[PDB]
RNA sequence: CUCAACACGGGGAAACUCACCAGGUCCAGACACAAUAAGGAUUGACAGAUUGAGAGCUCUUUCUUGAUUUUGUGGGUGGUGGUG
């Protein structure tokens, strides 16, 4: 993917912010409903993460389900943020 | 369907490879040390004096825009 | 006091009638005029698929039904006792809406 | 086990452990034959040696990107070319004999 | 609101079916058996019926706070208006969905077909079932498919009592040779049935009378 | 392709469906290794030619982009492709 760097930042921060992405299996879907980027970018960015680890995907009823694993939460820190921040629902 | 014939002329032709010229960022340099504008800047408020207007033949064309900035001269 | 209306809609007969019974039981626990449960005609929602995937075989047909039972009770009550009776009788499978006037 | 004591313990007694083995002689070993009972008597679901997290990713390249193909690689380890296919990234239950032949045919010391 | 009850009640059904298929796919490794939704004002709630709740409820609230987000992101719920509970299973030896997943994962550990299946039927009989039956259909050990069925007790499959006392589950297990089909039918006995009918429709019980005294002593007793 | 194919595939197809035919784009080829590469890996484009076409397809021209791509080697993925 070309996927310009200011759109990795929107995708990767939101995955850090909540820990989950669902995103609607439909390519060329023109501005995904939660992140301000395209829906094709959301599906293909997190395919790159999944093949190397870092996130687990579930597919059901034309929808994806992305869950940030423990090897990905530590990696996504230095990509975007500083330490001692909790991505997932681990925050009580 | 057994095979393909490709009656079109045998075109495995591809795009220009974002044509690799030499170093090109040159306003012009005089001796010690000044520099002056050539291939002048754009009239766009969103082009903050950093873009070069190509002059092909009686055209001034900006590349910051996707398609079209025509201040022709 | 205020004129109220409670509308009940479900797909289960046994789970709906006892909820309306609790509504009326709380209605004459502390007495007030009923306009008790007026049962609307039951709705049968029919889907007629064929039977199969691919059309081989005798042309056999199925019909599937969902039954919608609807009941409305037109009460009047003081403003205080409205919230408690609308919140106590909450049961799975039964959809309750309350119209203010 | 292997000649550590089975000659030293045979000092003029000649019978300790002379019973016969399980008896296949070409069917593979019993390295999970103990685990086969445990999954039989335990009346729930148990997870079968889940995945190959980095022994998949790192050792596929060290083996196959060097010179070889999986159609070649599965031929010298004598398995079907889809067995190595599911040892590539994920989606396998790793058994010992296949993973041992994977190691000794291409050298990379990750188990 | 502003939706007709015909479309409202149907949409509640498809929402339930989407949730159920999600949790079968997601909580496959935790022995999931079902859900039920309780549509209430102020945070409609969802209960998950899975055997190992200590696995479904992850470490320090993970693995169900994640699933709470996954549901409300996909179904566009407001935050905090859905919560996910996990109470475990009522007698997992008698659920055909849970006993089919047990049958499925026992096959994927390389258990023999006749041993993995007789270990499921004897567990269901131990759980107080009146009859259950397990069918394995596919290419079992050859290139030409067969079907083996394993049964104990008795099962009724005739009529309305099928809707009362039969629980069925179908599972696709993915093997090296192809796909095998798992079908589990379990007939819970009507004696331990809490709700609904408690007996088969053609079962009659005669109350045993108490014998009386013949002469009965003709007399009067007064107050 | 007898009952158990032939107003059947819920098959009343103008595009879409669509699998077929004459043609044009795009990668939606993840990851790993190696190479090119901040003396720029690469991306996009006005006008004209060209094209069914306001497809920068491809070419003429010279701007823009900046490390995500490109090339090669393995793979990955998709398939209303085959085998009921």
């Amino acid at each position: 993917m070309l996927m310009p760097k200011e759109d990795r930042n929107k995708i990767h921060q939101y995955l850090f912010q909540e820990g989950v992405v669902v995103a609607k299996k439909d390519f060329n879907q023109a501005k995904h409903e939660e992140i301000d980027t395209k829906n094709l970018y959301v599906i293909k960015a997190l395919q790159s993460l999944t093949s190397k680890g870092y996130v687990k995907t579930q597919f059901s009823w034309q929808y994806y389900y992305y869950t940030l694993t423990e090897e990905g939460v530590e990696y996504l820190r230095e990509y975007l943020n500083l330490p001692e921040h909790i991505v997932p629902g681990t925050y009580i | 369907r057994k095979k393909k014939v490709y009656t079109t002329p045998k075109k495995i032709k591809h795009k220009h490879k974002a044509v690799k010229l030499a170093v090109l960022s040159y306003y012009k340099v005089d001796a010690e040390g000044k520099v002056t504008k050539l291939r002048r800047e754009c009239s766009n408020p969103t082009c903050g004096a950093g873009v070069f207007l190509a002059n092909h033949k009686d055209r001034l064309y900006c590349g910051k825009c996707h398609s079209v900035y025509k201040v022709n001269a | 006091i205020i004129k109220i209306r409670i509308t009940l809609t479900s797909t289960k007969v046994k789970q709906l009638e006892n909820v309306s019974s609790n509504i009326v039981k709380n209605a004459e626990q502390h007495n007030l005029v009923k306009k008790g449960p007026v049962r609307l005609p039951t709705k049968v929602l029919k889907i007629s698929t064929r039977k199969t995937p691919n059309g081989e075989g005798s042309k056999t047909w199925e019909t599937y039904e969902m039954r919608i039972h609807k009941r409305y009770i037109d009460l009047e009550a003081p403003v205080q006792i409205v919230k408690r009776i609308t919140q106590i009788t909450i049961e799975p499978g039964v959809d309750v809406e309350v119209v203010v006037a | 086990r292997s000649q550590g004591q089975i000659n030293a313990a045979r000092r003029q007694g000649l019978v300790v452990s002379v019973d016969k083995k399980y008896g296949s002689t070409n069917t593979r070993g019993d390295n999970e034959g103990q685990r086969l009972t445990k999954v039989d008597r335990e009346t729930d679901i148990v997870k079968p040696k889940k995945l190959d997290p980095n022994v998949g990713r790192a050792i596929s390249r060290a083996r196959t990107d060097k010179k070889m193909s999986q159609k070649d690689l599965a031929t010298k380890i004598n398995e079907k070319p889809t067995v190595v296919n599911d040892y590539e990234a994920a989606r396998a239950i790793p058994n010992q004999q296949v993973l041992s032949k994977l190691e000794r045919a291409l050298g990379v010391k990750l188990r | 609101a502003l939706i007709s009850k015909k479309r409202k009640l149907v949409a509640d059904g498809v929402f339930y079916a989407e949730l159920n298929e999600f949790f079968t796919r997601e909580l496959a490794e935790e022995g999931y058996s079902g859900v039920e939704v309780r549509v209430t004002p102020t945070k409609t709630e969802v209960i998950i019926r899975a055997t190992r709740t200590q696995d479904v409820l992850g470490e320090n609230g993970r693995r169900i706070n994640e699933l709470t987000l996954l549901v409300q992101k996909r179904f566009k719920y407001a935050p905090g208006t859905i919560v996910l509970y996990a109470e475990r299973v009522q007698d997992r030896g008698l659920s055909a969905v849970a006993q089919a997943e047990s049958m499925k994962f026992k096959l994927l550990n390389g258990l023999a077909i006749r041993r993995a299946a007789y270990g499921v039927v004897r567990y269901v009989m131990e759980s107080g079932a009146k009859g259950c039956e397990v069918v394995v259909s596919g290419k079992l050990r050859a290139a030409r498919a067969k079907a083996m069925k394993f049964a104990d007790g008795f099962l009724i499959h005739s009529g309305q009592p099928v809707n009362d006392f039969i629980d069925t589950a179908t599972r696709h297990v993915l093997m090296r040779q192809g796909v095998l089909g798992i079908k589990v039918k379990i007939m819970r006995d009507p004696a331990k049935s809490r709700t609904g009918p408690k007996a088969l429709p053609d079962a009659v019980t005669i109350i045993e009378p108490k014998e009386e005294e013949p002469i009965l002593a003709p007399s009067v007793k007064d107050y």
